């Protein structure tokens, strides 16, 4: 709760903004409004398109590329609010931000953000 | 012991008396210094090989086996896809089942039955040696043993260290060994995050410790016919390539047109591309994408023939979720990915990228 | 003792650490069961609104569903569906509305059907659970309207349609008995029994008046469709109850949620669903405080739980929260459901004990209305 | 700030939901949205339609209806939110019943609640 | 010391006292003037969203505009209109997508156009000021898109109605400078200079790389068009000056806002709007905290304000709230405005001394930019 | 001169000497025992008023002169209203500029010109005294003088308490003397929370001192031509009410078919309704209003006729704005409106309240 020090990753809640893999995240954790870690919630829409980041994970030592992809299509969930910006860079590279809504590639070409979830796609480097 | 099994399989490798007329051999198609691919100039350029009797061509190019010792056996998952096994269709289940059959393909090494290999066998002493010490004596005077022990010896020799060695610089990096070079980097990042990963990892999610880049399953993505090489294999233009289809036992009418996912490993010198050689370019390869994502005029033409790509040659089961990104790669994400692709070439093969 | 949040955490490294891959895919919440809990967010009267899906045994957020403004919710009773009539305009909160009516699948939240109303019918209230109600076999929907004229729009959800408006006397509220069937509440102090077809003038029927002009039926009853018991508080916890399962009203003797002495020290129920009934165990909770006369949508921090035969009281919680709406779950060992619209939190208490079991928060900008399905 | 409390009307900020006139009020104060006491906010629409209350004017002691009316056809405004009940009545008696949207006759057919305005239309009978 | 609705109840006692008629109405917004502000609630991304128009000098809000989802506002410099881009959908946040351009009258707030733009063509993001833009005369909206690739639509406000889109290379932001010409920010570190015809390719131009790959401008730089000065500082709190007055870019001296020691002890701008620039002092304005280097978004409690000439510091300001955007009032004596986010207010200083002045507060859920009109 | 002006408009309101043929007085129209409205039934009813020749009849509904002196002079107010003068046009100033119109107009009293109401006059020495008294000698030698002072005693005589005595069971409830019945009262939150409010009360917001139920403006609810009457007044099935359009110096044509908002004071005992007389019943004046709300098909029937109410007579400038309120008034609140309208009766009124 300090907000501009040194974000500290954990690994033991995926509901709070500080666990590991939420390191570059922008929006709502899916895991509070019916989905899981990895999975999006009813009724919405995953998207193809991701912002990445390599997120410190404390447990193990080793850095994890999170591809975040967004479930779109309903409004914003409104629980489990949470913007990290680690290795976070300005819109000219959109790999890396995340002020952009990435639900392109979505069922239906649902484009409203609801969530996001934070699977692993690989290892850092 | 599976040293001796796969030291045999080396040999079969190599050994044009397993054509009919003796001109050819797996190597003839599968060159070692072509990264187990065809470097051969035929009616159609490399799209397709020609058999043993100088005459016949195939309709489909012909793939590497770097790597084909990584794909699981032909399988249904759980979600209802078809993952594995072996041949652009997936018709043979495993390797031992795939070897076979380009003994006795007609249009290939060209074999009348699993008598006259097994006579060709029966007349090399190191044969009899070597085989009677894996599989027991007599078992060359036996067509059947003697063809299954020699589909044997090369699925064998396909799952060495050699095929699969994972030096690649991909590997070196990921290993802390070395980096990638700006350029290289980007087009890994854009690899993983564009749909590409959709397709070409091994996993959804995770990390492999093995990867191929390709999750072993069938997709349409909507590719023409391949004119002159559909006019060498002499099928006829009424002919239909149903890829998966194809497989007997598969009837479901939504796998027709849909080929196994390759491996990307060595991709940037096994030109020309695709399950019909279409594509003589790497980067032409990674533009078909944008036929499905750009608006622009000219993500609908073909840069290598400046004419429309055409359409495809099976226009149902398309993998247009996938595919239908809503975003374009630009010339530097294409170049960037050339760099990326360039990055999975085996150590041996890095003289070639040139 | 662990929290969900761990738990996930602790899972997620195990197959991290094993090795396990799984797909990224939409999930389908669990099945509807007796201690799922819905609560709708009016956002005090926002133009887009949401309703979140609850497991109450896990107090998990297990999915949710997007309306318009002031929309009203309904549950089939046997976990078959859900609904809601809502409203939408073209531009945020302006220009052409359109009213419609959907019909979603309980486990993957899609609409299953969107069904257009003519006319802009919707009344445009703070959400009472009663303007908007099932028939029994979830059949048909009945909406109330209120400008030009009090009248109830019947939707056919089984054809996908809306069916007619039906023309009323002055009263309120929709408490179905029948496919075909119900009642309202009058401003004469009569309830209204109203016998519709697909066409023609529709039976309308008073009972006698069962209140004086100075008693205050309050908008939120309960109303159990399956025991056909509609219980009426009024401003001062006493309490009205209508035996309706005959398909005919029989008043049923008042009682007294509070004591007299309570009442002479100020204790009056209040807030927004004051009221719940358990049809299994004929049971009335009620949700007071002590509080001036005309504080009475405020919220309670107490809720008396009393027989509903008898009158007699059995427990007196005290909810230790700032509680505008309740409910209960209708299975045995039932939840006491307490929502703070204050807090934006559904507390979920064992409502023999009233213990404050878990809770839920973040539930949205000024949640009022708390459903459940009666599956039994 | 007990809000069981018996209501204590001031006439000394129109702003506060305390102020006498809103003692039967349920929204947002226009006045905070670019109204005033008894205008609309530029760009909303006016209903003709209302709800009533006496209410007690503690400058001068005497009770005056208050006809509440709408301005309407935007999103609520989210300032200045207040809810108070002083001889509210259910809605069977509408016109003490103050969760109605009280949108009707505004131009334009607006029906959306954005804040409600305080005029005096009477004494108290 | 007399508040605003405190002098209101006056007023209002007065009238009633001395008999005063007067008719319930719709009121206009004053003219627009310097001290007009406008403030964005982009509602941490919800599917509906609110603009608030803010008399700067009383601290009072005298308007509302409405949007959809991530709007994007425009002002005209001279007071003459405003204008969004905006978009909805027909079910809430699902089904058909409309995008379209709103331009209104500045006092009754009354919308005077309403522009559709063909196949979606928006891009989605946390709002940018500078990803949609008028051009100086006002008579063209440009809007930026993203999917399928960089590419400008150019909106004709004058004709209402949408024109075409332009194809654009690998580039980001729309800073116009005349009739027919914009620049952007492209990938490789240079600008590019867009002009524009009525048909055919755009002629398009590129600066020289200006700064290199490992060097990062924020997304929020300040744009005076009156000036040409665009001023884009860094993620350390170097800054970046463009003049493009001259119709042609040229590049001013780099100058830096936080000093070598600063730094080093963990100064660094962040934040939303992190930084203003007023034209007639000539001088930038530069949130900046105590912070690691990917806190770059969080709110700042500090404001430094130097010469655009020089370089040199001329205040550093104890903002007293977490601010996490800031803007100024053009004419003599400015205001500085400074944003919270999670405040929903507007804290209005004196931009000469940092003082606070006055506040606005309940600006939404998640307030985030803050636009002035450039009127002198 | 206050009570003896007063006193002398008095004898004037009854005197039937100021008419040609001497069978008319203002009184004989304006009928103290009924509201100072006319009783008399004529060739269409009580609708519009025989004139002194025993023949003609006008085209307007003779309406009360009770509350009128409360109506401010003509006057457009800063909205661009008119507002307030006299007749269902508002063709009149003030009172006293209307009360010398009856006396020369051939359809009324009909006397031919100012010099033979002066010779009528002089003939009364009564009045040679009182006129003298108050306006000086030879007063009533000068024609113009004679119909000026004479106009001015009779707007005295309408300002006095006798005309405007605010003793209304609604007066007495507003002193707290006592107390409505629940209906009465009902009709009355109806009556401030609906539509009504917008046009019947003096202000739009406060409380007005002497209420007269009418902010004195013009508006035309979209009234059709009552027939009988149209037909008796002889004008012409051609012929078109303007309404404040024909008010002399207004050209403006958003004005045609606009008239007078009336004082709904005694509103219980003046029928039948609205200028041209065309409703006999309280509760149909009442339920005109529903067929701008209502979607049912009786509430476009005037329930007298079994007919539609009618096309407007003038069909435009019509109070859409006011009038399509969104709500319609069921029966319950016609009756409860009704019972309020009913407490608007002076006292010395309530006996003709049974029939
Ligand atoms: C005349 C050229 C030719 C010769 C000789 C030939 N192949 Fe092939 N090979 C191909 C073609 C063409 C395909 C793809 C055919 C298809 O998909 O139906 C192929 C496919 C394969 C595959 C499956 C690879 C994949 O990714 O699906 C394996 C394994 C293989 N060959 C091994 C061999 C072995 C072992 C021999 C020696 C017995 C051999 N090939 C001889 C042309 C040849
Ligand atoms: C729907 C899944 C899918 C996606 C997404 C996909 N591919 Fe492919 N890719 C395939 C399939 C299947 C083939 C073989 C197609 C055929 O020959 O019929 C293929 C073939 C290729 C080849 C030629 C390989 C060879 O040996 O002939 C290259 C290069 C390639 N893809 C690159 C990419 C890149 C880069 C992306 C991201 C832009 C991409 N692909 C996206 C499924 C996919
Ligand atoms: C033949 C019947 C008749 C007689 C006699 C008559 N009036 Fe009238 N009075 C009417 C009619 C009819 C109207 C409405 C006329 C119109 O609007 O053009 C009217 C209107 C008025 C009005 C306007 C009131 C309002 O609310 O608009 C006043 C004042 C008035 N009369 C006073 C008098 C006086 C004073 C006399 C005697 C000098 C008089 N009347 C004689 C029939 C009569
Ligand atoms: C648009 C403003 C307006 C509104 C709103 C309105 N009225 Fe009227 N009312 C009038 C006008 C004007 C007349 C005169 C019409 C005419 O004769 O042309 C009138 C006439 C009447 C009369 C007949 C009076 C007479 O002496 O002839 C009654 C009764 C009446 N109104 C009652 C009501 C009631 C009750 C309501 C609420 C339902 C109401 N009005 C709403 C303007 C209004
Ligand atoms: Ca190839
Ligand atoms: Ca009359
Ligand atoms: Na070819
Ligand atoms: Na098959
Ligand atoms: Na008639
Ligand atoms: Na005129």
């Amino acid at each position: 709760t300090d907000p501009r020090a040194k974000w500290v990753p954990q690994d033991n809640d995926i509901q709070a903004c500080d666990y590991w893999r939420h390191c570059s995240i922008d929006g709502n954790i899916c895991d509070c409004s019916g989905g899981s870690l990895t999975n999006c919630p009813p009724g919405t829409k995953l998207a193809t398109a991701s912002w990445v980041a390599s997120c410190y994970n404390p447990t193990d030592g080793q850095s994890y590329l999170i591809a975040y992809r967004d479930c779109c299509g309903y409004n914003v969930s409104g629980r489990c609010p949470c913007l990290n910006t680690e290795g976070e860079l300005p819109v000219y590279r959109p790999e890396f931000a995340n002020d952009i809504i990435w639900c392109f590639g979505a069922e239906d070409d649902a484009m409203t953000y609801h969530c996001t979830i934070s699977p692993i796609v690989g290892k850092a480097s | 012991a599976d040293d001796a099994l796969a030291a045999l399989g080396a040999q079969l490798f190599v050994d044009p008396a397993l054509s009919r007329n003796a001109t050819q051999s797996c190597a003839t198609c599968h060159d070692p210094a072509r990264a187990f691919t065809d470097p051969r100039e035929g009616k159609a350029g490399l799209a397709v090989s020609v058999g043993d009797d100088g005459q016949s061509h195939g309709d489909r190019n012909t793939p590497t086996l770097g790597y084909a010792a990584l794909v699981p056996a032909f399988h249904r998952d759980a979600n209802g896809k078809y993952k594995g096994g072996q041949f652009w269709d997936g018709r043979a289940d495993d390797l031992k089942q795939q070897a076979g059959q380009p003994m006795l393909n007609p249009v290939q090494m060209a074999m009348p039955d699993r008598a006259a290999v097994a006579a060709r066998l029966r007349d090399d002493p190191a044969y009899r040696t070597g085989f009677e010490a894996l599989f027991g004596k007599g078992v060359l005077d036996d067509p059947e043993r003697a063809f299954d022990a020699a589909a044997e010896a090369l699925a064998a020799y396909q799952a060495t260290g050699e095929f699969s060695p994972f030096d690649s610089k991909y590997d070196r990096v990921m290993r802390g060994e070395e980096k990638f070079t700006p350029l290289e980097e980007f087009g890994y990042t854009v690899f993983i995050t564009w749909n590409c990963r959709l397709c070409h990892m091994q996993r959804k999610q995770g990390v492999a410790e093995r990867e191929t880049f390709t999750n072993f399953e069938y997709h349409n993505i909507g590719l023409p016919v391949n004119e002159t090489a559909r006019e060498a294999s002499g099928l006829g233009a009424d002919h239909v390539d149903h890829g998966l289809l194809a497989r007997p036992g598969i009837e479901d009418p939504a796998q027709s047109g849909r080929f196994k996912v390759p491996s990307l490993r060595n991709v940037a010198v096994t030109g020309p591309y695709m399950h019909n050689g279409v594509f003589t370019d790497l980067r032409t390869a990674i533009l078909f994408y944008n036929k499905y994502t750009s608006r622009r005029p000219e993500a609908k033409i073909n840069p290598e023939t400046g004419a429309p790509w055409g359409e495809p040659e099976v226009a149902r089961n398309l993998s247009l979720a996938e595919l239908q990104s809503g975003l374009m790669l630009d010339d530097g994400r294409v170049d960037a990915l050339v760099a990326f692709l360039e990055t999975l070439t085996d150590r041996r093969y890095e003289p070639l990228l040139e | 003792q662990e929290t969900q949040g761990q738990a996930a955490a602790r899972a997620a490294a195990a197959d991290l650490a094993a090795g396990q891959d799984d797909e990224p895919r939409i999930l389908e919440a669990p099945a509807p069961d007796a201690r799922r809990v819905y609560v709708n967010d009016p956002a005090h009267f926002a133009a887009v609104t949401q309703q979140f899906v609850i497991d109450g045994e896990a107090g998990r957020v297990i999915g949710m569903i997007d309306g318009g403004f002031l929309p009203n919710p309904v549950v089939a009773d046997d976990g078959s569906f859900i609904a809601h009539a809502s409203t939408v305009f073209s531009r945020i909160a302006r220009g052409e509305r359109t009213d419609y009516v959907e019909v979603f699948d309980p486990v993957t939240l899609l609409p299953t059907a969107d069904i257009e109303l003519p006319d802009a019918p919707r009344f445009l209230v703070g959400t009472y659970p009663w303007m908007t109600s099932l028939t029994p076999d979830g059949k048909t929907l009945l909406f109330y309207q209120f400008s030009p004229a009090p009248a109830v729009g019947v939707v056919d959800l089984e054809g996908k349609a809306f069916k007619r408006m039906l023309d009323v006397p002055d009263c309120y509220h929709i408490f179905p008995t029948a496919p075909d069937t119900f009642f309202m509440h009058c401003r004469d102090g009569s309830l209204a029994k109203v016998a519709f077809g697909t066409e023609g003038t529709p039976e309308i029927t008073h009972t006698e008046v069962f209140h004086p002009e100075d008693e205050f039926l309050i908008n939120h009853p309960a109303y159990s469709q399956k025991a056909g018991r509609l219980v009426w508080p009024t401003y001062t916890g006493k309490i009205h109850q209508i035996d309706l399962s005959s398909g005919d009203a029989k008043f049923l003797p008042a009682v007294e949620a509070l004591t007299e002495a309570e009442r002479a020290d100020g204790w009056r129920p209040g807030g927004w669903q004051q009221v719940a009934y358990h049809r299994a165990l004929d049971r009335i909770y009620l949700l007071v405080d002590q509080r001036d006369e005309w504080r009475h949508k405020t919220a309670s921090r107490f809720v008396v739980v009393l027989d509903a035969k008898t009158g007699e009281r059995l427990a007196k919680f005290e909810m230790g929260h700032e509680i505008d709406s309740i409910n209960v779950s209708q299975d045995e060992k039932p939840l006491l459901y307490a929502l703070s619209t204050g807090d934006k939190t559904l507390y979920i208490h064992d409502a023999e004990s009233g213990e404050e079991l878990r809770s839920v928060n973040q539930l949205g900008h000024g949640p009022q209305v708390i459903t459940t399905a009666d599956m039994g």
